[PDB]
């Protein structure tokens, strides 16, 4: 088959919504019994059951898509914070490189599926291998979504206004990236820097 | 690749913890488990197997200091597919950072330094695991490997710990030999 | 700019 630009755009939101589930599930910000294991990208992942955030994710996911297939979308930001306080504790990040030519194509491009997928399925391992040095999240957490555009006029008026919710002192790694050749996501994870070691 | 991880403090069970959560890890990266050994703990026969490895490794850190430690997969032990190694030698045989920072700090290290990076899948292999220790350590289960030499291919990683000391000796682990698992740990 | 989604309250 190939790739189009709108077979690119429904990857990566695709990829979004397991990232999302992936970050909430390893991170302990819903109970891991509100988790079940399915099968994707050739591995076994974790998936909410919880039918309001199912819900929320369908929305946001339908929405990514949107966006990226419009190239309007550069960032989504997964901000973890204290419940109490709202101080971020841990702040995921990925950017997203659009080829706007794409949509010019007359023939979808050559990577294989399984090329994409071994790219998606590193990049998932290593959001796994981030349990093993981040440090502990000791107080009740939430989490919030947010993404940045340059199109604010088009910006659908259920997504509000906000700051970037950084970490004042913090501590960030680099993650893998993966490509589909008409959309490239870096991902990154940034935590707040521990009080001792 | 050649990771160091330099401890900011001197650093026993921590290193019997490092090389099991290693391993551990190791196994998961490298898809002989299909979700971390922690996850996996709530198809139950070869967890068993590495829980006994496990095991073991303790029962062996208890007996003697051990400065080398090799996690083989595929092949054998002499020609394996793929190896790691960690590197203890520079440890001390005053300690005031814990076991949990020790790991997190390893655990960042090889992170950083993009370990198991392969795109590829790779098949179940069988995991041999080994480690020096003294030849009078009175150890029972691995066995000792007198003429081991380590393998020239198949290197994925080396894990270098220290934790700012000088001086050792040029003949520190003189009388320490290899010993090798009797069990192999097999991918499923 | 930067906006924002809020995921669903909880109880």
């Amino acid at each position: 088959q190939g790739i189009t630009a709108r077979g690119s755009a429904e990857i990566v939101a695709e990829f979004f919504s397991f990232g999302i589930n992936s970050i909430l599930y390893q991170r302990g910000i819903y109970p891991s019994e509100t988790f079940t294991r399915v099968q994707k990208y050739g591995l076994t992942l974790l998936v909410t059951t919880d039918l309001e955030l199912i819900k929320y994710l369908n929305n946001v996911v339908e929405q990514l898509k949107d966006w990226l297939y419009k190239c309007s979308v550069q960032k989504l930001v997964v901000v973890i914070s204290n419940i109490e306080s709202g101080e971020v504790l841990e702040r995921w990040q990925f950017d997203i490189e659009c080829d706007k030519t794409a949509k010019d194509d007359s023939a979808p491009r050559e990577k294989s599926q399984k090329a994409i997928q071994d790219e998606i399925r590193s990049v998932i391992r290593q959001i796994t291998a981030t349990v093993t040095f981040l440090p502990l999240l000791e107080v009740s957490c939430s989490f919030d979504l947010l993404i940045y555009t340059d199109k604010d006029l088009v910006v659908p008026e259920k997504w509000e206004e906000s700051g970037p919710q950084f970490i004042t002192n913090s501590e960030e790694v680099r993650l893998r990236s993966f490509t589909t050749t008409i959309h490239k996501v870096n991902s990154m994870v940034a935590y707040k820097i521990p009080v001792n070691d | 690749c050649m990771v160091p991880v330099v401890f900011p403090g001197p650093v026993q069970e921590g290193c019997c913890q490092f090389t099991c959560e290693l391993l551990k890890h190791i196994m998961y990266q490298r898809q002989q488990l299909p979700l971390p050994y922690e996850q996996l703990k709530h198809c139950q026969q070869a967890l068993a197997e590495l829980e006994s490895v496990l095991s073991h490794l303790e029962d062996f850190f208890a007996r003697t200091l051990v400065p080398r430690v090799l996690i083989l997969l595929g092949g054998n032990a002499l020609s394996p597919k793929e190896f790691y190694e960690l590197d203890l030698s520079l440890l001390a045989p005053d300690q005031s950072l814990s076991t949990a920072a020790c790991l997190r700090r390893l655990f960042r290290a090889i992170f950083m330094a993009d370990a198991f990076s392969e795109l590829q899948a790779p098949p179940l292999m069988g995991t041999v695991v080994m480690a020096q220790g003294h030849r009078n350590c009175g150890e029972d289960w691995f066995r000792p490997k007198l003429n081991y030499r380590v393998p020239s291919r198949g290197h994925k990683l080396t894990v270098t710990l220290s934790c700012g000391r000088p001086s050792i000796r040029t003949t520190a682990w003189e009388d320490y030999i290899w010993f090798q698992a009797p069990v192999t740990f097999k991918g499923f | 700019s930067w906006y924002s989604y809020p995921p669903p309250q909880r109880a």
